[PDB]
């Protein structure tokens, strides 16, 4: 649970040094991008359900995954899958606000692959859906903030894979 | 967290065991928790061979 | 009742070979920065295209 | 930081960050330039702040430097001044972050336990941080000192 | 808004030695949000609260009541 | 890898029991039906290629989406590997019909199959349907050949389908 | 208000108001004039915003006014426009407050349950409020409209 | 199945299946032949049931087939008809099982979440199943139709 | 807990098709065996205490296990052992009624070896006592049910070993 | 078993079972009835076989049961007879199976290790099994006894 | 492993459509920068050793990391650390040539957090070093190649984080 | 592996300090214990098979472990168990010679608990068996080095637990 | 150490320590006191050894300390002296261990890689350690100097 500001100061703290000028430059960078990050976060908040719905339609619906015997087929499984996509999008938004994928590490990816492998969830199909969510999010929040959201979606994909 | 906490504390099992007057207490352990406690030298005693 | 085998990690087999990937693949597996000649071969393709 | 406290509350309530919390983050990122400037002055003058405030601490509380006090002798006094330096470093961190949680995480949680173990008197340490606040206020402008003083005030309040 | 009510909860007959006086007569403070659960518990006990009052002065504000 | 005889022996050995009359009765049942099992496996072995081809065509007509560009069998590279999986199932199922026990299927085919299919991206539901289509074709062929009890030939395919499928309770 | 929410939250922890929360209420005090100005201009255009945004809602979703839609008949169309007006009234309250505590209590908690009982489609309500957000943004000053859009975003996000 | 529902509720209390539950299973297995016949008839007439019921649903609730609804165009309308086929199939499974357990686990758990995240009116889905119930009454004998109507009623009960 | 009927309908559901005539044949078969299964369950339920009493007497009583230091010595441990024998009987009866070993796999045998090895319970003796229960049960319910109760009891023994 | 040996070899080939292999296991299941009879004679007469083999062991090798020997004692000699019983049970398993691999799996893989640990003369164990073979051959016909001897003699050879 | 051409072709192939004009534009951009990519790659190959030398000197050297017990103290550890920086540079060069980050995900980032967390390697210090390598490399190869190589260095940095 | 010498020098190396006089006292103590340790190692080396024989007799044999279905039943498994007990004896003697339990931690304990739980090995019986080995070894090598062997035997017990 | 070397080799051979290896560690424990004395004198005179040997290194190769050399300037030349101090410390570790094992781990692995990338001339480093060896020889008795000479020699050989 480190944001960019906390990460900068934490590294300084471990070294035992007052904030250096280079660290000030890194903090300035976070403050500089803050406005676009906050704006995109509010946009995702408003369109949260739609982002997930579009991603499911773009990557998962009318496919082997949702047709009978595909592990998203039963209604309980469909509800579970969209719940997980909601979880991914919410923590990606938190990560964009903070500037750090550490929240994704601690709250999503610390045991996710083992749970998915045990349950039988197809990792590749989830990765496809998360990638589609990246495309939809980029359109909704704008390309400039879309690059920022993209890195955190990629973090989820790298950990999940 | 607040919703999950109230779900656990409102559950029928919290009222059935621990009631509404009792501090919660460890009621069960997984077998590899009993492995850690009860199979160290000094706690194994005779447990395992006649 | 069918217990699993290790854990399933997504595996990406190569559908087809191309000159970019092929040159880079062999360089990676021999642990050497793309040799000047092989780099020029990729450059032949890239100046073309 | 403001961003991490907002995320923590939203995370514990399964809530995309509320518009008010987003507004708080917006104001904080804008004031960033002023925040970093205040921190720069404080760290540049850290030697003066610690030295003057340490003199004030010993003057106000002679018992700490009297025989039988925690900071009796040159080495013990040196460690006391180092603790004051630590707390100033924490205050600079807090000013930059815009939240007191970096100060709380580093050095303020369990401070009673740690100092009680060491034998140090907690209210006397609070006197030292209060003296540091006075020196920093002299080194800062009025608008700057009000913001930085609030972080000093949290430190003394938690260590009261 | 927290509602405080005194209920002579009907005897559950769950006491052998032990003690049932504290359960038998109850004066408690209950949040208005949690008062529904308290009423359900009173139904299980079998005894309605003899007296019911609410600490907050006004029962309803359509807006910002909190 | 256990036959019916080896399975009964394994259970009794773990319990330390000489084979009693119940064990002899079940062993006799396997021995009596062994001739029919051999004939059925011979039919499958003789028509192995034809069964695979017919089952594949039936599966793709049932589920066109696989052959379409989205599906996993789209190009001929994957079409060959998919046909090979059909051949795998028929080969091990014929082994299981000879064996009279589904432990062969469990140990060599089904174990790790879901992990492998999830990682490679292979869709499991269509594969279950393909195994079922093989089951019906094979049952027709052995029934034509003269095997009266097709319970021996269908049960291994059914076990593969149940283990490979999810619960959908 | 932000002050009221902050005071209650501090009361739970039995803490005097922390430096960050003091800063937040300080900024609420500072921006009060802009808050009142935003409320006044939106109030001036209160009828216009609701009516034209309602037209936009109907235009985007023809099923709303088609047979089988909840807003069928002139009286039901009036009720739908009234709901848009109710949310605008709450949004102006919330903009003045600086906090979503009014918006939440008055008109958002249990909105799914209330509209489910009525038979109304909450997603259709969401599209209508989105149209209101755009209309209000155009009538409001662009810099001020950025802050108001966040509060409209909260309302539409809660709808589902 | 009725067998597993009896076992599950007895396992919770850690008892051997009580005589009443055993009697229930005895009756269910005896009348299983009748149950299989009922499911056979519905399976045989599945095409007609879906077609007639779909026409009735669209006629009663034209908004769904109008523009701006979930099923606009032959592509979306075909998928809606397939969903009606799904629920007919689940009802057949329910008749054969003798309990609502197959219906519940396969297709009544998370229906609100799935259809809400698909943009589909769940009350309209409920009416579609009601139409299928009427068609099934026509195609079944009176005593059988009452029993199958129970499974249709459970579907609509969870739906709305 | 999947039974025969639930398993059949589930398999048909995975394929997606309505219930087939062949599936109807399998369901008819289970309905045919319903009479013996239900009758045997009633017999087991009434005589459950006697089944366990006879099995304990035949295998476990008056041995080292029931004498000091044998793991059935303490009154606590004796009562726990008879409770475990009741477990195996009850879930074997559930399995017989269902026609499916899924309940045994899911609830009874999962981690049974690990719990017993952690507690110090002799798994060999538990297997022998389950065999004694199998023989007593076979006598009580007759060869028809004893054959099936045999397969489920032996399922437990194979897993427990 | 013959069946598993055929299946294993065919699987390593990655070819369906050969017609010749199928005919081999056709012969195996044809002779199953004779195998079961031979196994049942040994099993039902196990008490006499073990006792007479024990007499021959304890007279051909009197040292092992003499004082100081491995089997000396009322209980030690009982465990030795139990071991002879174990190997007879394995031999019956093998006679049923038609292969010595059940015998070899449960015993004879590490018998040297086990008995060397237990301080036992494995030549003496071998002579005990040879006594079992002699006793069993007379309880079977000459044609049947030759089959039984094969499974009794693989054991002895492995014992060396 | 996928280059940009492989990704574009595969996306078009899944859709079934012939290569669209927008896809042509993406491919054309990659081909157009081909000369720059090859040129920069040769520069990296020649100057790779000094790029690493400068980067280590910039951040890691004369630091707590090289102090005793700092995890680059031992000569073993120092040699391995400079090797890993060589790895990142080499695979960043591969990623630049291909134009897609798949090399990084397939070979560099499918075991990186496991290896580094197991060894105790400080992720923050590695991130600082890789950022320093990005700056040094950008100076040597010029701005256009500094941007391209920079995105792949950033990929490795965020993945490590 | 770290022996006592290597542990002392590595502890000093981590700080960065030359070997202190206190560290010299530690090393001198190890050198003083050297004779008794080497003598005991030779004793165990010649009597290794007897130690395992006696221990398996004292604890493992004539129990439910060796009855059919008890996990040590079957000659394959009895051979395997005596092999594992000799593993423990050999590594424990290595540890007595070296003076540090790092051999046990590196070569025995790490991962053994998981493999044992996977294979079904009773873990209580293993602990009782190696404690029985401790009793036998104390007799053979004498009390003073029996004091020493016990430390490492107990280490193995704790790791398996 | 000798102990670790023996145990590693024997562990790879899965063999209780060979009788000769047991004698070897017996000799090592007897010789340990002499080793500790050698380490004691070298570490007590560590400042002398490093200082005068470093002067010798710079005198022998002034280009190395000249401008443009790696040890150019006060800071860099001090760090070069520190490297000489490091290698003396590692040599003391090796003397106590009785084998190169500690020095061949802490240093001497990838020294070529580290230094060559660092820019330093590794033959010059070898000359510096040679100078330290000469000084140590002066500070040690003849037989003692031979062993310490062996460990220094291993270092210089690895350098070359
Ligand atoms: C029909 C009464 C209403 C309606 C429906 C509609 N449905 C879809 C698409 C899907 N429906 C499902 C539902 C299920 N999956 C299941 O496994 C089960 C139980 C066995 C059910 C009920 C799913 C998974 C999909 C999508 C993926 C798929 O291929 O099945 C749509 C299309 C959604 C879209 O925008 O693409 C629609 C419109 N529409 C109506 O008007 C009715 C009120
Ligand atoms: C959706 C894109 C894919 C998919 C997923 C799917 N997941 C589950 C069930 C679970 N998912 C999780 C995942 C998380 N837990 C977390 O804490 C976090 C981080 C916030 C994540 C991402 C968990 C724990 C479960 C278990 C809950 C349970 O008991 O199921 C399912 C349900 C499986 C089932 O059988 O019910 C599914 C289907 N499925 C797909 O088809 C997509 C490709
Ligand atoms: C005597 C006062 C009454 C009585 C008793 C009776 N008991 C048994 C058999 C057993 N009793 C025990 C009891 C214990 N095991 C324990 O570990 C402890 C605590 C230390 C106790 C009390 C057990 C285990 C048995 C089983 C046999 C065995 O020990 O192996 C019998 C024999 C019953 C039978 O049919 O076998 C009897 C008769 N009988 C009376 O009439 C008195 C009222
Ligand atoms: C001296 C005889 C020669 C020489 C050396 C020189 N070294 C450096 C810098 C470093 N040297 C090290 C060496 C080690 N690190 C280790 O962990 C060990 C084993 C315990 C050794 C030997 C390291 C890490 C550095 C980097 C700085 C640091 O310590 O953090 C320099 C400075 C290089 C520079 O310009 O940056 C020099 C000059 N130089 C000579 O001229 C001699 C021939
Ligand atoms: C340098 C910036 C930091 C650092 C690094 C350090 N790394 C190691 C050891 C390993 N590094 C890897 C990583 C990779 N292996 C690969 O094949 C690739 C490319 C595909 C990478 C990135 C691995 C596998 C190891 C361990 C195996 C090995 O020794 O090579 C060490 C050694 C740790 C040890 O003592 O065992 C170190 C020190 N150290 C730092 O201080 C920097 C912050
Ligand atoms: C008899 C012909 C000879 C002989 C044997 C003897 N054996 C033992 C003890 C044991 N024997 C076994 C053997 C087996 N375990 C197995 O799993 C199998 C295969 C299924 C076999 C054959 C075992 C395990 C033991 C240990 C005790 C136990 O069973 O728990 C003894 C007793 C040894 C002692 O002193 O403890 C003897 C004497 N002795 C002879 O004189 C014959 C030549």
């Amino acid at each position: 649970m480190q944001d960019a500001i906390t990460a900068v100061i934490n590294a300084s703290d471990v070294q035992g040094k007052y904030l250096d000028t280079a660290a000030m430059e890194k903090l300035k960078a976070y403050f500089a991008t803050g406005e676009l990050r906050v704006r995109a976060a509010s946009v995702i908040s408003a369109n949260a359900a739609n982002i997930v719905k579009e991603a499911v339609a773009k990557s998962l619906l009318y496919s082997d995954i949702t047709r009978p015997g595909g592990n998203m087929y039963t209604t309980r499984r469909y509800a579970a899958c969209i719940r997980d996509l909601d979880y991914y999008l919410r923590y990606a938004t938190y990560a964009m606000l903070a500037g750090d994928p550490s929240i994704l590490d601690e709250r999503v990816l610390n045991g996710l692959k083992e749970t998915y492998n045990s349950l039988g969830v197809p990792i590749a199909a989830t990765v496809q859906a998360i990638q589609a969510m990246k495309e939809v999010t980029a359109s909704l929040v704008g390309a400039d903030a879309g690059k920022e959201m993209g890195i955190y979606f990629d973090y989820i994909c790298s950990g999940l894979s | 967290l607040y919703g999950l906490v109230d779900a656990i504390i409102d559950s029928q099992e919290y009222s059935e065991a621990f009631g509404e007057d009792t501090v919660p207490y460890e009621r069960y352990i997984t077998p590899q928790g009993l492995a850690l406690r009860s199979l160290r030298v000094g706690t194994i005693g005779e447990t395992g061979v006649p | 009742v069918v217990k699993a085998s290790g854990g399933s990690s997504v595996a990406r087999p190569q559908l087809y070979q191309t000159v970019p990937v092929s040159t880079i693949i062999q360089a990676e597996q021999q642990d050497r920065f793309l040799n000047r000649g092989e780099l020029d071969e990729l450059a032949v393709y890239l100046r073309s295209g | 930081s403001v961003v991490t406290k907002s995320i923590v509350n939203a995370d514990a309530e399964a809530r995309y960050l509320s518009p008010g919390e987003l507004d708080r983050i917006k104001n904080f990122v804008s004031t960033g330039e002023r925040r970093l400037r205040i921190a720069q002055t404080l760290t540049e003058n850290r030697e003066r702040i610690v030295k003057q405030a340490g003199d004030q601490l010993f003057q106000k509380r002679p018992d700490v430097v009297s025989p039988g006090g925690n900071a009796y002798g040159e080495e013990m006094t040196a460690t006391c001044l180092r603790d004051l330096d630590y707390y100033l470093r924490l205050v600079t961190y807090g000013i930059v972050a815009g939240d007191v949680t970096p100060i709380e995480e580093i050095g303020l949680v369990g401070v009673r336990e740690m100092y009680n173990s060491l034998g140090t008197p907690i209210p006397a340490v609070a006197e030292g941080i209060r003296a540091m606040k006075n020196v920093a206020c002299s080194l800062l402008s009025a608008e700057d000192a009000a913001e930085a003083g609030s972080y000093f005030d949290f430190v003394i309040g938690a260590m009261q | 808004r927290m509602f405080k009510i005194t209920a002579c909860v009907p005897s559950q007959t769950r006491i052998r030695t032990q003690r049932e006086l504290q359960n038998t007569y109850f004066t408690k403070l209950v949040p208005y949000e949690n008062w529904f659960r308290e009423q359900q518990r009173i139904q299980k006990m079998g005894g309605k609260i003899v007296k019911v009052e609410l600490f907050t002065g006004k029962p309803g504000v359509n807006t910002g009541l909190a | 890898m256990r036959d019916a005889v080896t399975t009964l022996i394994k259970n009794y050995d773990s319990t330390g029991r000489y084979l009693d009359r119940d064990a002899v009765d079940r062993l006799r049942s396997y021995f009596n039906s062994g001739a029919a099992r051999v004939k059925a496996a011979a039919v499958i072995n003789a028509n192995a290629a034809a069964i695979v081809k017919e089952a594949a065509s039936a599966l793709f007509t049932e589920q066109p989406e696989l052959i379409q560009p989205g599906g996993n069998a789209y190009t001929t590279r994957r079409y060959a590997t998919c046909l090979r999986d059909m051949d795998y199932y028929l080969r091990y199922a014929s082994y299981a019909i000879v064996a009279g026990d589904v432990d062969v299927l469990n140990e060599r085919v089904l174990e790790g199959l879901r992990e492998t299919y999830n990682s490679l991206g292979v869709p499991i539901g269509p594969t279950v349907r393909g195994i079922q289509i093989m089951k019906e074709i094979v049952r027709d062929r052995v029934a034509a050949a003269g095997i009266e009890d097709t319970g021996i030939v269908e049960q291994p395919f059914d076990y593969m389908c149940r283990q490979l499928s999810e619960v959908n309770i």
